[PDB]
């Protein structure tokens, strides 16, 4: 088996094989793969094995289990940000940003002009007067794109751009752009997402 | 150089003035909060310091650019920020107005900011666009009964206290610096937000925020000149606030100098007097011949201006040399006054941070640099 896999924080790629080695196991990465077909309901060989426990053959032994709902989270420990500008009009827009952040599991970040109008505070704001990021994801939406923000998130692994006028310089580091509303294209984005099971 | 009797007079007026209106009382109460007293800026129109080059065929007051050179030094020796009040209507405000505008637009327009009863901001910087001005991405859209805007400006002086303010917006988006026209816009209008007051080092009297425009409809009416041409008026005004901004350079400079020789004349170590030391009186001399020596300099710029040949390379060399002495001057001077010239209440540390924005803006001492050596080499 050839055995692949990203190491060094994601930066070298390495075939890792066992030649004298059987078995070959590997834990494998949630989402890489995709879903076989379901309900052939082809056949079953149902075997047994013996389940023969000891008198004390297991010394890890648990008393609670919990479920949080973890929703503080800082736009520097994010993985997935989704960062609204002044194309929001409205202070409210950072709702429609939180059901995006929210299906995906990051924070709403914010540029100078939001801030000094006042839908936001400065712990939210991004760029050189503001805080760096390094997310996983990132969702230019309705910024000009002045260098006093792209400066800050300049190494997002990727970059999403959702703007009216094409003339926007957001676009010369978007990885994929779309000109739009932001208030049309983003509700339709979440509905696709859903749709094939995150 | 040689001064006109008429141009004396002014330079009394203009020093008595500043020196017996901008109290130390009063300016402290400027630096902590961030408000001129319109009664000041009233009772400077009154007596027309608000249109000193305008001259009174359009109601102006009829002086020659070394008059509004010696008001801005002697104003600006004595403080910063009115000097910012004051060359705002004189040339910067004044200038376009002067050059692209029809007599109904003068009329509507000049003598309100003349008479000081309204204030008109300058606003050509972008985010993205600083020296250079020609990578504007500001929009001006034609409509045929209106132009339509969309764009962003920042460090915009005066604005959150002006009234309208003259907005320099790209046409044609492919021309470039030939595709540049000139609009003024009532900041009471649609759209027309600003943003917040910026935090600066110095100069605090004077509020300087960005313009914002979202789709905001203009007038056909309110257009500067020709069309296309707002660029050239641009920098044609740009030279005259040039040699502004190095009227204010040696200003300052002359300020600083004053308190350097009167503290280095008053204190006293070792015994001698500070003034007694062979480096203290050799350093004042150093500062004193520099600074006459670019004195002469400028005047001689604002003069070549009156007598109407091109001033374009004489004004920056006049910005460029006289601002950076300007700063070398002002930290001197704090050096001079030695530990009590880091406390606020000693007035050469208000200088020394006024002094130093003197270098950057109007166009840098690189944009001048580019200008002159340009200028030098084209065989
Ligand atoms: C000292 C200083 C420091 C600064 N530091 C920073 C900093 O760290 N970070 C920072 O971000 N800024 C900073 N700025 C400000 C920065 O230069 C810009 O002013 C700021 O980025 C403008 O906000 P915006 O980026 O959202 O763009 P804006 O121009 O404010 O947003 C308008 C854009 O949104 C589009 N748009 C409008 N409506 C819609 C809509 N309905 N749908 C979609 N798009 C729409 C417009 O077409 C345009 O592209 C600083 C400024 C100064 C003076
Ligand atoms: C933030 C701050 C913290 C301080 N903390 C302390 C502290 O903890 N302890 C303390 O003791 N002091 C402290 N001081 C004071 C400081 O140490 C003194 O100011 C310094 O030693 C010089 O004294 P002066 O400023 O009075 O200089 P002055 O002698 O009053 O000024 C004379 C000026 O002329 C020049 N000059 C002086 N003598 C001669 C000479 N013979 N020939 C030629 N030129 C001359 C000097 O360069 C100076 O510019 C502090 C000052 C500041 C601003």
């Amino acid at each position: 088996i050839r055995q692949t896999r990203p190491a060094f924080g994601g930066n070298l790629m390495a075939t890792i094989v066992c030649p004298g080695s059987r078995p070959q196991m590997s834990t494998v990465r949630p989402g890489v793969m995709d879903k076989a077909a379901y309900d052939p309901s082809q056949k079953g060989e149902v075997i047994k094995l013996d389940a023969t426990f000891n008198e004390g053959d297991i010394r890890t032994k648990v008393l609670e289990i919990v479920k949080t709902t973890t929703d503080n989270i800082s736009i520097s420990d994010a993985d997935f940000i989704v960062s609204g500008g002044m194309g929001l009009g409205k202070p409210e827009g950072f709702e429609l940003l939180k059901q995006l952040a929210d299906k995906l599991g990051g924070t709403v970040a914010t540029s100078r002009a939001c801030v000094d109008a006042g839908w936001a505070d400065h712990a939210q704001q991004v760029g050189q007067t503001g805080t760096t990021v390094k997310p996983q994801i990132y969702f230019a939406c309705g910024i000009s794109g002045a260098i006093q923000h792209i400066a800050g998130m300049q190494d997002s692994d990727i970059i999403i751009a959702i703007n009216k006028n094409e003339n926007a310089p957001i676009f010369e580091v978007a990885d994929y752009g779309i000109v739009g509303d932001l208030y049309k294209v983003i509700p339709a984005i979440i509905e696709e997402l859903d749709k094939i099971g995150k | 150089m040689y001064f006109s009797e008429q141009n004396k007079m002014i330079r009394k007026l203009a020093r008595d003035f500043a020196e017996k209106e901008l109290t130390t009382e009063i300016l402290d109460e400027v630096e902590e909060s961030g408000e001129f007293p319109q009664e000041i800026l009233d009772k400077m129109a009154k007596f027309g310091f608000f249109g000193i080059k305008i001259p009174k065929s359009l109601g102006g007051s009829g002086g020659d650019h070394m008059s509004y050179v010696i008001c801005m030094e002697e104003f600006a020796r004595v403080s910063g920020v009115a000097s910012v009040y004051l060359s705002s209507p004189n040339s910067l405000a004044g200038g376009p107005l002067l050059l692209s505008g029809t007599e109904e637009q003068i009329e509507k327009y000049l003598k309100p900011i003349i008479t000081g009863k309204k204030k008109l901001a300058f606003a050509l910087t972008e985010p993205g666009a600083g020296s250079d001005a020609g990578g504007m991405s500001t929009t001006a859209v034609d409509m045929g009964d209106y132009y339509l805007l969309n764009g962003r400006k920042t460090f915009i002086t005066m604005a959150p206290l002006c009234d309208d303010a003259v907005i320099y917006a790209k046409t044609d988006m492919s021309k470039g610096t030939r595709g540049i026209s000139a609009f003024i816009v009532d900041l009471k209008s649609e759209g027309v937000s600003m943003g917040k007051n910026e935090h600066k080092m110095g100069l605090i009297g004077c509020a300087t925020s960005d313009i914002i425009m979202e789709d905001v409809k203009v007038p056909k009416e309110n257009r500067l000149g020709e069309v296309n041409k707002g660029f050239s008026n641009a920098m044609k005004t740009l030279d005259v606030g040039r040699l502004g901004v190095a009227s204010q350079s040696i200003g300052v400079a002359q300020g600083a100098l004053d308190e350097a020789i009167k503290y280095a004349k008053e204190r006293k170590q070792f015994g001698k007097r500070i003034a007694d030391f062979q480096a203290i009186a050799f350093m004042i001399a150093d500062m004193a011949t520099k600074l006459e020596a670019a004195k002469l300099l400028v005047y001689n710029a604002a003069s070549l201006m009156d007598n109407k040949k091109n001033a374009t390379k004489e004004a920056s060399m006049a910005k460029f040399y006289a601002s950076e002495i300007c700063n070398e001057i002002c930290a001197k001077a704090v050096q001079i006054h030695g530990g009590y010239g880091y406390i606020k209440e000693y007035k050469v540390e208000r200088m020394y941070r006024d002094c130093r924005v003197f270098t950057i803006y109007e166009g840098t001492s690189q944009v001048q640099q580019m200008v002159i050596s340009g200028m030098l080499l084209k065989k």
